[PDB]
RNA sequence: AGAGUGUAGCUUAAAAGCACCCAACUUACACUUAGGAGAUUCAAUUGACGCUCUGA
């Protein structure tokens, strides 16, 4: 009677952990729902994947969730909280290692 | 302080003129009630 | 059963031409706008009076059940109780004239 | 401790006549008509007064004013009862129509063995009767009438204690719906007092502060 | 993570209450639901006094569930509005009632009728 | 008479920030947007105008 349910595992979760060196475009963590939210130099795909935007070192932190005011679901969850309540979510950052370029001497004109 | 919620305004948008018509219920109870075609003296037995 | 009278009447649409003239001068708008500010300070004062008589009387009434707590431990456990007589409560507001002389009580009612 | 047991009651007469307006409020009133008139939508009184007279001008170039004349005469016919039944008497301090706009409270004279104190209505009590029952009994001992007073709860309102042997007075709140105050010129000294004369009849520090828990309006 | 001291830093449903008779148990005595009927023949006088008791309750942290109205009766239509109140303490009961008494504008009648 | 003392309603704010009032959208509340009123109790850390209490 119970047919179906033979789905394989998604193999989602963190691909690059804390402190790992990560180039631009490396997928940091694939997820199904928003477990980790993006932070500094980390983008989101259509399927909620977290890819890195700069070359750097991955850091996981906890900061205050302030949703967008057009996101009417979370704002209506924000305005039911008591007066001292602060939400938190785990954010994933990339601390950019290299600078974006130097000034090199080309030619003495 | 029976003048708190009597300084009013019809808070609708489609409403006609409403005249401060004085009404008496049965016994000499003169009460201002907004009512059309201003009578200024209304009564019921 | 959800039936109400908030519905706008159908007759209040068609003949909307009776006042196409909404104009004031400068000084009539000036004296009205001074009135809205002086009434904004006025009701702030009137609700400042009621925030006194609510707070100060509650101060006396909580100190009363503090005084009736210490000096009679069997009588402040009964002043908390509720009278069953406020269930059919009703009170008319005030008027202009306390009622009348005898009579004359007349309208044809139809 | 030796407790002289005293329960008491301030009655609150509800004002039957609403207060007159203030010079800013009548401007706040007359402004509130003019914006309401400007935002109204074609009443049938102005339909049969403005649209008709154009057409009544039309048959004459080739009535509603008589209606409004009938409404001024009856407004002046049936004359109004007095909002002020106070400026005529001015000395009948026992009257239930002493002040119609304000909050009135019973206040009588009592005489003690050591004191001669104008008093708010008191009574001795016993722990056999409930405290809401003592204030129920105060309605028909010193007043001698058939009033209908209404209490709200069982909690007190004002507590000032004085000692000689100890004593406490407990001020409760009621409200008259009606009143059959028979023989209003009684042998007592009952005065209905708004607020300012409560600082005139009750001098000492356990009686000059009854005004802190009566409604200020 | 579970094994870290920052476990449960982002949980929030214990801060949201997502989902009546007269409650006089041992000392903490409070009413059930109340209804406040205000009938007057002015829509201006009934709508504006329905606001003030709601503004009086909000300034005293008294829970107002509904503030609806029942329809009119053609006598001339009498407009009636219901203001639902829950929860008064012993000291609050006489004081919260007497201010709505001491603010009734012009010939509107109160009610502390109850549900159903 | 004595003690505690004292910034608008509150402030381990130092002339502040929240509370607060009206108007318009809202049945209403709420939100928002337009506006509104505000104080260091006076005199040189000190002394005496005001409030709270313990007394007669
Ligand atoms: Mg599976
Ligand atoms: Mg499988």
């Amino acid at each position: 009677k119970n047919l179906g349910g033979k789905s394989s595992g998604r193999r989602q979760g963190i691909k690059k952990m804390e402190g790992h060196y990560v180039h631009a475009g490396n997928i940091i963590a694939t997820q199904r729902h928003f477990r980790w939210h993006p932070g500094a130099h980390v983008g989101v795909g259509k399927n909620k994947c977290l890819y890195a935007l700069e070359e750097g070192i991955v850091r996981y932190t906890k900061e205050v969730y302030v949703p967008h005011p057009r996101n009417t679901e979370a704002v209506d969850l924000i305005t039911r909280l008591p007066k001292g309540a602060v939400l938190y979510k785990t954010f994933v950052h990339v601390v950019p290692a290299k600078p974006e370029g130097t000034f090199k001497l080309v030619a003495m004109l | 302080d029976s003048s708190r919620a009597s300084l009013t305004r019809v808070h609708r948008q489609a409403y006609a003129r409403l005249y401060p018509v004085l009404l008496v219920k049965q016994d000499g109870s003169t009460i201002h009630i907004r009512y059309r075609e201003p009578r200024r003296m209304l009564a019921m037995p | 059963i959800p039936i109400e009278d908030f519905i706008t009447p159908l007759k209040f649409l068609d003949k909307a031409r009776e006042r196409p003239q909404v104009e004031l001068t400068f000084e009539e708008t000036e004296r009205r706008a001074l009135l809205l500010k002086k009434w904004s300070l006025y009701k702030q004062q009137e609700r400042k009076m009621e925030r006194d008589t609510i707070r100060a009387m509650l101060e006396a009434q909580q100190e009363a059940l503090e005084e009736l707590q210490l000096e009679s431990p069997k009588l402040h456990a009964e002043a908390i109780k509720r009278d069953p007589n406020l269930f059919p409560f009703e009170k008319e507001g005030p008027h202009y004239t306390p009622p009348i002389p005898n009579y004359q009580p007349p309208e044809g009612r139809y | 401790s030796p407790w002289r047991l005293l329960g008491a009651l301030c009655l609150q007469r509800p004002p039957v006549v609403s207060k007159p307006l203030t010079p800013l409020q009548e401007e706040m009133a007359s402004l509130l008509q003019q914006i309401e008139i400007e935002r109204s939508l074609y009443s049938d009184h102005e339909l049969r007064a403005l649209d008709e007279n154009q057409r009544l001008a039309k048959k004459k170039a080739d009535l509603a004013q008589d209606l409004e004349d009938m409404w001024e005469q009856k407004f002046l016919q049936f004359k109004l009862g007095a909002r002020i039944t106070e400026a005529d008497e001015k000395n009948d301090r026992t009257s239930l129509n002493r002040k119609l706009d304000r909050n009135l409270v019973l206040l009588v004279r009592e005489k003690f063995g050591d004191q001669d104190v104008w008093i708010l209505p008191q009574a001795e009590w016993q722990p056999g009767e409930t405290l809401r029952g003592t204030a129920e009994r105060t309605l028909a001992t010193l007043s001698e009438n058939n009033m209908e007073a209404k209490f709200l709860g069982n909690a007190p309102c004002g507590h000032y204690t004085f000692k000689f042997l100890g004593a406490k007075v407990f001020f409760f709140k009621a409200l008259l719906l009606t009143g059959d105050f028979s023989q209003a010129g009684n042998k007592g000294h009952h005065v209905w007092v708004t607020k300012d004369e409560l600082g005139d009849y009750l001098k000492p520090k356990y009686l000059a502060q009854v005004r802190r828990f009566v409604s200020d309006l | 993570y579970k094994t870290k001291p920052t476990h449960g830093i982002g949980k929030y449903k214990h801060l949201i209450k997502a989902e009546v008779r007269a409650i006089n148990l041992g000392t903490d005595y409070e009413y059930g639901v109340l209804n406040i009927h205000l009938t007057a023949y002015d829509m201006t006088l009934a709508e504006s006094y329905a606001q003030y008791v709601h503004n009086l309750c909000n300034s005293l942290s008294i829970k107002v569930e509904e503030s609806y109205a029942m329809p009119t009766k053609t006598i001339l239509t009498t407009h009636e509005r219901v203001v639902q109140i829950s929860g008064l303490s012993a000291t609050f009961a006489e004081i919260f009632l007497e201010i709505i008494q001491s603010s009734l504008p012009e010939g509107v009648r109160l009610s502390v009728k109850e549900h159903t």
